[PDB]
């Protein structure tokens, strides 16, 4: 949701010893998977702090209770000798996408807010097609695939989608 | 331009709405003073010596500044 | 587009007469306060955040929903133009 | 004009059945064959126009609702006191107006229910409305045809 | 830009335009609510983007 | 990826440096890198050289002589970067060593003198003025020579005309007319062509007989027998036949000034002319013009053949002289430098005579120095040409691209003493020449066709502006791999050969091919090939040349498909097309948006900021980046660094990108999954409707920055502060206004907010008594001082990213008179793609966002995958350009297949090849399924039912074939999301690599209310924070004239506009709530009355009896 950086003032600057650019950084942010352990956590805040001739990492996110980052490899910066790199990143629980001109957060002054989606459906594709079975022969097989940045289950959420179809039906109740 | 010609519009009748509300023996002489003429103390009033301009003038002017405080017209400056 | 626009087309010598009825009604329709209106009881004007279009809302609506229904009346010099005003601020109470 | 049109199919042996009696049977097992199509040259009749024959307007659309018979097929109905012989899509073009329009009848004095609409074919119906109908009446009929218009198109695919 | 399902009848502008437009026609219903007592006050009500309840 | 390109035309040689028409010829202008040992006397060395040799010898006592030495340039005031930051041209130190003499003792040398500063030319080509890049437009012209015209209204025979440049070089012309009279016009009147060919010797003798005895036109000129009976008398007679009051004793008086120096001399022997004067017509013409003095008998090279052509043009064939002045081999192109040259020898004018006075006015030796020349007068002029003139305009630097076509366009429009604005129709037609010279398509649409044109891409001018162009040799069969660039005139001469013609190796492959005769389309024989033409690249223009398949797009939009481009905003996203034509590195590589590296090495350190290079030979070099800084547009330019650290660079490969620069090819756009179909409206005319999963992905996102600014002018009512000081309502407005002055970095700035605070005083010379009792109820001390704070500008603004102030003690700045110091609060937004906005393709689908659509349900492919765009079909039947549906076609196959594309303009891929990819494609497809574990949808069969009557598919076969067929023509069988139900059709769709649009100043939606007005006329007008008024043209006028509205138009013309009671009046009738106050009268009107009574006219209005009626009501009953 939003980022904070070390000295970085505003999200169009440049950070020494980086060569990704501030604007480069929350780009790639928008690509963490975060998997919560309960409800609990409708936010949580991640830190790090690296130097010298590394590559900031996912994995290089200082662990958390309730919280497991199935992205542990997906690269965050590259850093060259004598570069700082402390920052502080809240993540969140959401639904939907929410432009960051939408919600703009306000943890320390100095923090620039990233637009965010929230879906951990990353697609959905169904295949109908006709299935024998002695009796006649136009019979459906309808057979739903998900595919999910990990943060949920394509299984978990083939559920919460049924249900929430079935507790919206359930408003054809009272006439009037 | 238009918003200003109709801030006249509001101050006028609503200082002269509390321009009533008072002991014309004293408002009229520094109504007319700053309001027609020209703003001096001294030469200010016609007959009554110092003492009782400032008198009526700095209680009527309050009176008149708290009788308004309750009633607010003139508080978000028409200017 | 407007509610009988055509009936209303066809109830005046011209098009760009029942525009100026309608006009000169609506602003008498407010020049007097929103009682001069020729007709109210049941259905007639309405808006919905709530039902308040009874009261103030388009003028010149009004003057449409008055001389369309059968009631208004006008023509080319029908009423002596200045005991007219005067009456009508006698009879309608608003401000 | 993609819903309110016909089709024409592959002509294979001679089909000119106004006539012939065994020209009718023999003609529809053929039709479950290889040869003679739906759409197929049948001056006073296309195998289609025997097959299915429906009674009510409303029968037309579910046919093409359960895949039988598509918008441009060539179908029997029964409209107002004649078996009009026409396309599923002809016939709802008319409805699309006869709503947009109540007065279903005056509906038919002004569409050409025969050819596919195309933009004279329109402007002729709309300048129609107009004098016969109202003029606010003809507003709703512009926007219905709005409607209509910009929702078959996106499937014509 | 096309309005498909809108009708004949209306026509659909920004709001941050409108606003400018009917300006003062507004501040007198803004005073007519209880959004704003007076007008000059009113007035300042609509000058910042961000104060707009 | 893999990039796989198409077709074949070896293309033999590289294209040339895209900016030396602007280097180049600069750099042979000011030659400052080369000592004046060097032999190169051109441009300025030339200039000079012709402008020193002051001879002044008597009108009283001096005889001064003063020469030039050696001219030199060497540091200049300020670096680039910092003229940016300031406001200052980037100039250089102008001076060269003078030494004048004295007829008597000494011979003073007084070297340096700097008598002003000339501009100088990046790297890239640009200048800086003032701050802005600005660029200079190439122009074309008359090229000096003779020509010989078909007489204008006489359908006789035909005149002739003599052209020189500089224009203080006679334009004289010829002509005839037999019974009695001839004619020639040199400065006006007509007078014996023989009257002046006589004060050459040139006798009736020698001239009758030598000259034209194989013309009947010689006893035109025998006629006046008298003059010709002598010799120098005829340079007195005709001396004579002039107008001023001289005298007849002046011996080389004026016939010195048709000689050498000045007026017809052309730049440099050799070519600067006589390449025209002679190649044309006769044979010789030693120094420049008609030039001598060294005996004081005159030869004039230049009169014999102009007659000794022209009586053998209108007689016989000496070949086929008419002249065509619209041909390239007769139009030339002056670069930069002529232009800039030009202008600096007319300061070298204003000079010469400033000081020549001071050869008048000085005691005696102390006078080489200052004494006489001061640099006021160069330094005004060339400051001029640079500032003001119409020829010179902002750097159109929306984009790399943009940067390049500009700084490499050609313009008509200029001098004045070259083509202006009246004439055109026949100038702006593409000639038969323009092929390989400047594009068929790229110029302007409007008022201003054909006189702004941009040139061919293997284009550049030679030696003299004669727009050459690569055409390559063939002897017989043989075809050389050898070029000789080519102007227009030396090109006729031959048969050239197409470039796609078959070829064997070196030997053209067909009885008959097809070459062009001097603009003749004709199909000849190969041992007839002389020449064959290099590519089609050479035909057009740059910008053109980056369309996909420009052969099947009607050039008539090939036009907007190349300009759309130049709109093409820097996306933060960028991305190279699928598909492209070749041009891609060249342009950013030629341009200069990315940083490459000099040579080998290795990586030092690799910051968003620096790059290090460890080149292999010991050193190291950092490379600054401009990170987010600031164009004349507004579009953003950051070079993100690709290259690792420590990596073991290769010479010339990019380091880092540029704005456009994707890897390190033309990211203006971004390849795009598109479903060309139509949809519920959204797409209506030419509207498009979108996926808004193209948001989510930060896709269509640009980088903007805006600059605002302020001063605190000096008033005499006290001086403007800029002080956290807001006098009247809240601290909640001064939050961001952190610092004492100006605003905080990184705070949001929503419009209405205050980016900087000021303050100066309220009253012009008084307070207010109204006020004055109303401030002293709530607290008398109240700052009596007015909030003239800059704020956001309605509309929008972002976040403060950058300030920057000038207070006293001001560094090198140049603040203006009353300037006490100026602020400036940059801001950037990461404008998002929303509805309201324009895209486009290189074809011209020039189309603007419509709807938002959540992907949910939008077009989806049958496999999940939904389309980003949704372009409406009916766009193309019309625009003949199918080039786009090619695009998508192989754009497809380019998705499937995971990899890319050229497709060279002409010589490119084809429909069958195509076809085939898509086959190779149909399995990455369908071929998956097959494996997956699934068959096909109960759909899909069904839209095969349609797919054959529709007769897209062979009746019978498998529905697993049926589908290879139909996708290989590009359709595929979507499903429309929002039901699940088949769009009943297969449709076409596929990856369109489609550009963002740049938008103008006017896209601010803008919108008045109420606003200041002119002090003069009374109606609307903006500013700084209230919109303008919009103007209710004549034609609205009509309009509404035309309507029965009556009212609204009276409306117009007063109330809204030009009435000052109304208005008013108008203003607070609403608030209060009534209808407006019937309409004053306009003052348009009342200044008519006055104004036309300036005028012993007097104009008073009446009534119904002719009595009076006052319009300015009762204010003009006097006292």
């Amino acid at each position: 949701t939003s980022v904070y950086i070390e000295d970085v003032l505003h999200e169009f600057s440049t950070i020494p010893g980086v060569k990704e650019d501030v604007v480069e950084i929350i780009l790639n942010l928008k690509e963490l998977v975060v998997r919560f352990l309960n409800p609990s956590l409708q936010t949580v805040t991640l830190l790090l702090k690296a130097e010298g001739p590394k590559e900031v990492k996912a994995r290089d996110f200082l662990p958390v209770a309730d919280v497991e980052i199935m992205n542990p490899d997906l690269h965050i910066a590259t850093l060259e000798e004598g570069g700082r790199l402390n920052m502080e990143v809240r993540v969140d629980r959401g639904v939907g996408y929410v432009p960051a001109e939408k919600h703009g957060i306000k943890d320390r002054i100095n923090a620039i807010p990233v637009d965010a989606v929230f879906s951990p459906v990353r697609r959905v594709a169904f295949q109908v097609e006709d299935t024998r079975l002695g009796q006649r022969t136009d019979l459906d097989k309808l057979t739903l695939r998900i595919w999910t940045d990990g943060s949920v289950t394509p299984l978990e959420a083939l559920n919460q989608a049924v249900e929430i179809l079935r507790e919206h039906l359930t408003y054809f109740s009272n006439p009037q | 331009s238009p918003v200003d010609a109709a801030t006249q519009s509001l101050l006028s009748e609503e200082l002269e709405k509390a321009l009533s509300k008072l002991s014309e023996r004293e408002a009229m002489v520094l109504k007319l003073r700053k309001g027609l003429i020209d703003g001096e103390e001294v030469g200010a009033f016609f007959g009554v010596t110092r003492e009782r301009i400032r008198q009526i003038e700095n209680k009527a002017l309050r009176k008149l500044k708290y009788h308004e405080s309750r009633t607010r017209k003139l508080r978000d400056f028409l200017d | 587009a407007e509610p009988g626009i055509d009936k209303l087309f066809g109830m005046v010598d011209s098009k760009y007469r029942l525009t100026v009825v309608v006009a000169k009604r609506a602003q008498q329709l407010l020049r007097h306060g929103f009682k001069n209106t020729v007709l109210e009881p049941e259905e007639r004007p309405k808006m919905q955040t709530l039902e308040g279009l009874f009261d103030d809302p388009n003028a010149e609506t009004w003057a449409m929903k008055e001389l369309l229904t059968g009631r208004l009346v006008f023509g080319e010099n029908l009423v002596p133009e200045d005991r007219l005003q005067k009456e009508m601020e006698r009879i309608y109470p608003g401000e | 004009y993609y819903i309110t049109q016909v089709r024409k199919e592959k002509k294979g042996a001679g089909l000119e059945f106004a006539t012939p009696e065994e020209a009718l049977a023999a003609h529809e097992r053929g039709e479950v064959a290889l040869n003679a199509p739906i759409k197929v040259a049948g001056r006073e009749t296309s195998v289609g126009r025997l097959k299915y024959v429906f009674a009510n307007p409303d029968e037309a659309l579910l046919a093409v609702a359960h895949g039988i018979v598509d918008l441009q097929d060539v179908v029997t109905v029964r409209y107002m006191g004649k078996r009009l012989e026409t396309s599923p899509g002809r016939i709802l073009f008319a409805r699309i107006v006869a709503e947009a329009v109540e007065d279903e009848k005056v509906a038919w004095e002004l569409i050409q229910l025969d050819v596919p609409q195309e933009k004279n074919s329109l402007k002729d119906l709309v300048y129609q409305a107009f004098l016969r109908l109202g003029m606010e009446k003809t507003a709703r009929l512009l926007d219905a045809l709005k409607y209509y218009g910009f929702t078959f198109s996106t499937t014509s695919g | 830009v096309v309005g498909p399902q809108l009708k004949l009848h209306q026509c659909g502008l920004p709001k941050r335009m409108a606003l400018e437009l009917f300006k003062p026609f507004l501040l007198k219903k803004m005073e007519e609510k209880g959004i704003a007592p007076n007008v000059k006050a009113a007035r300042r009500m609509l000058e910042r983007q961000r104060d707009i309840k | 990826m893999e990039i796989k390109r198409f077709g074949r035309i070896r293309e033999v040689i590289p294209l040339p440096p895209l900016t030396e028409i602007q280097v180049e010829s600069y750099r042979r202008a000011l030659q400052a890198d080369v000592p004046p040992e060097k032999r190169e006397n051109v441009g300025i060395q030339a200039a000079f050289r012709e402008t020193f040799p002051i001879e002044e010898e008597d009108k009283g006592k001096g005889g001064l002589v003063l020469d030039f030495l050696e001219y030199r340039l060497g540091e200049p005031p300020f670096p680039q970067d910092e003229c940016r930051e300031k406001d200052l041209t980037y100039q250089a130190p102008l001076y060269a060593r003078l030494q004048l003499i004295h007829k008597d003792t000494g011979l003073i040398k007084e070297d340096e003198v700097f008598l002003g500063h000339i501009p100088l030319m990046t790297e890239d080509g640009s200048f800086i003025i003032n701050g802005a890049d600005r660029v200079i437009v190439s122009q074309i012209h008359r090229s000096p020579g003779v020509y010989f015209t078909p007489d204008p209204a006489r359908p006789g025979r035909y005149i002739a005309s003599i052209i020189p440049l500089p224009k203080r070089g006679p334009w004289i012309d010829l002509e005839v007319e037999p019974n009695g009279v001839v004619s020639m016009k040199v400065n006006k009147r007509k007078f014996p062509l023989v009257l002046l060919l006589r004060v050459l010797g040139y006798d009736q003798e020698t001239l009758a007989r030598e000259l034209g005895a194989y013309g009947e036109l010689v006893q035109g000129l025998m006629d006046e027998s008298v003059f010709a009976m002598r010799p120098e008398e005829a340079l007195i007679r005709l001396f004579t036949l002039l107008r001023p009051g001289d005298p007849p004793k002046r011996d080389k008086a004026v016939a010195y000034v048709y000689g050498l120096i000045a007026d017809p001399r052309r730049y440099d022997l050799g070519e600067a002319g006589r390449y025209k004067a002679e190649e044309k017509l006769g044979i010789r013409l030693s120094g420049r013009t008609l030039a001598r003095f060294e005996d004081g008998e005159f030869k004039d090279e230049v009169f014999l053949p102009t007659l000794r052509y022209l009586f053998a043009l209108t007689a016989g064939v000496p070949g086929h002289e008419v002249d065509d002045i619209d041909h390239l081999g007769n139009r030339r192109i002056r670069t930069v430098g002529e232009l800039m040259t030009d202008q600096f020898r007319v300061g070298l004018a204003r000079l010469a005579r400033g000081v020549r006075e001071r050869m008048l006015m000085g005691s005696e030796d102390s006078l080489t120095p200052a004494k006489l020349v001061n640099s006021r007068p160069l330094e005004a002029a060339i400051r001029e040409f640079f500032s003001r003139s119409q020829l010179s305009q902002f750097k159109d630097e929306t984009n790399p691209l943009s940067s390049l076509r500009h700084k490499r366009r050609i313009s008509a429009l200029g001098p004045g003493g070259l083509t202006r604005e009246r004439a055109g129709f026949d100038v702006r037609d593409v000639h038969r020449t323009h092929y390989g010279r400047i594009c068929p398509v790229e110029t302007p649409e409007g008022a201003n066709i054909g006189l702004i044109t941009s040139l061919a891409a293997y284009a550049r001018v030679d030696e003299l502006g004669f727009i050459r162009t690569p055409y390559r040799r063939v002897v017989g069969g043989v075809v050389t791999d050898e070029v000789v660039y080519m102007t227009a005139t030396e090109e006729d001469r031959y048969t050239i050969a197409q470039a796609n013609t078959p070829l064997e190796g070196n030997r053209i492959a067909a009885e008959r091919v097809v070459a062009r005769r001097k603009g003749e389309p004709v199909i000849v024989s190969p041992e007839e090939v002389e020449f064959m033409d290099v590519s089609p690249k050479q035909v057009f223009s740059v910008n053109t040349n980056l369309i996909p398949f420009l052969e099947h797009d009607d050039a008539n939009r090939a036009l907007m498909g190349s300009n759309m481009q130049t709109q093409a905003v820097p996306l933060i996203r960028a991305q190279a097309p699928v598909v492209m034509t070749g041009l891609e590195e060249r342009v950013v590589r030629d341009s200069l948006a990315a940083l490459y590296a000099e040579e080998d090495g290795e990586v030092a350190k690799v910051d968003g900021n620096r790059i290090v290079v460890r080149y292999e030979d010991g050193r190291l070099v950092e490379y600054p980046l401009r990170r987010f800084y600031r164009s004349n547009q507004g579009t953003a330019l950051d070079q993100r660094p690709r290259v690792v650290v420590g990596q073991r660079v290769r010479k010339g490969d990019l380091l880092a990108d540029g704005p456009a620069s994707e890897n390190g090819f033309l990211a203006l756009g971004q390849n795009v999954l598109v479903a060309i179909m139509p949809f519920d409206g959204y797409n209506f005319e030419d509207a498009i409707v979108i996926s808004e999963e193209l948001l989510k992905r930060d896709f269509y996102t640009s980088i903007h920055i805006e600059r605002y600014e302020i001063e605190a002018r000096d008033t005499k009512l006290g001086p403007e502060r800029i002080t956290r000081d807001i006098p009247h309502l809240s601290e909640a407005a001064l939050r961001d206004l952190d610092e004492e002055g100006v605003v905080r970095i990184g705070a949001e700035v929503k419009p209405g907010d205050i980016l900087v605070g000021r303050t100066s005083f309220k009253g012009e010379s008084e307070p207010t008594p109204e006020e004055r009792l109303l401030r002293s109820i709530f607290g008398e001390k109240a700052r009596d001082v007015k909030d003239t704070s800059l704020r956001v500008p309605p509309g929008e603004g972002g976040i403060v990213v950058r300030t920057v102030r000038l207070r006293r003690g001001d560094p090198g700045v140049e603040l203006k008179p009353g300037v006490r110091e100026v602020v400036r609060v940059y801001v950037a937004q990461k404008r998002k793609l929303q509805v309201g906005d324009k895209l486009a393709n290189r074809h011209g689908n020039k189309g603007v966002v419509a709807k938002i659509l959540p992907v949910e349900d939008m077009p989806h492919l049958p496999d999940g995958t939904p389309v980003d765009v949704i372009l409406n079909p009916l766009g193309v039947p019309s625009r003949m350009n199918l080039g786009q549906i090619l695009e998508t076609h192989l754009g497809l196959a380019g998705y499937f297949l995971g990899q890319r594309y050229i497709s060279p303009i002409f010589d490119g891929a084809k429909e069958p090849e195509i076809k085939e990819l898509l086959a190779q494609a149909f399995e990455v497809y369908f071929g998956k399924r097959k494996g997956e574990g699934f068959g096909v949808d109960k759909r899909e069969v069904e839209v095969l039912r349609r797919a054959e009557k529709l007769g897209l598919v062979t009746p019978g076969k498998t529905p697993e074939e049926q589908l290879k067929e139909l996708f290989l023509q590009g359709k595929v069988v979507l499903y429309d999301g929002r039901t699940g139900e088949p769009i009943e059709g297969p449709i076409v769709v596929g990856q369109m690599f489609i550009m963002k649009l740049y938008h103008m100043v006017e896209d601010k939606m803008h919108a008045r209310s109420t606003g200041p007005y002119s002090l003069i006329t009374q109606q609307p007008l903006g500013g700084k924070a209230q919109f303008g008024g919009q103007r209710f043209g004549e034609m609205e006028v009509w309009a509404l004239e035309a309507y029965g509205a009556a009212h609204t138009l009276q409306e117009m013309l007063t109330l809204k506009s030009d009435d000052i009671e109304g208005r008013n009046a108008a203003y607070e009738a609403i608030i209060k709530g009534e209808d407006v106050p019937e309409p004053s009268v306009p003052e348009s009107f009342r200044v008519l009355v006055k104004e036309l009574q300036a005028l012993a006219l007097d104009v008073q209005t009446l009534d119904e009896k002719d009595n009076p009626v006052d319009i300015f009501e009762g204010l003009a009953s006097k006292r």
